């Protein structure tokens, strides 16, 4: 409610604490390209190129 | 002309036949290509307890 004259003022307070999770880093995998695509094969180095 | 039509197995697994092929010492855990009755594979072969 309100009219030409009114206002609300707090009388007491209350300290509060709240968490805020935040990702920072992610475990980084090191995946190569040849083996995965092609293992040890004679034609591996010719058709790959 | 004898036109009798015959048909062998069409893409079936090994059976009671065994072609004229020799044998050699098996591979336990070597990271090499292997041959056991035609099937060929590469990579690393590791033994499990399944
Ligand atoms: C704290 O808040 C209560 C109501 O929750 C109030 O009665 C009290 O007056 C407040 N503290 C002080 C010092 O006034």
């Amino acid at each position: 409610a309100y009219s030409n004259n009114s206002i609300a003022i707090p009388t007491n307070f209350t300290i509060s604490v709240t968490t805020e999770i935040l990702p920072v880093s992610m475990t980084k995998t090191s995946v190569d390209c040849t083996m995965y695509i092609c293992g040890d094969s004679t034609e591996c180095s010719n058709l790959l190129l | 002309y004898r036109v009798v039509v015959l048909s062998f197995e069409l893409l079936h697994a090994p059976a009671t036949v065994c072609g004229p092929k020799k044998s050699t010492n098996l591979v336990k855990n070597k990271c090499v290509n292997f041959n056991f009755n035609g099937l060929t594979g590469t990579g690393v072969l590791t033994e499990s307890n399944k």
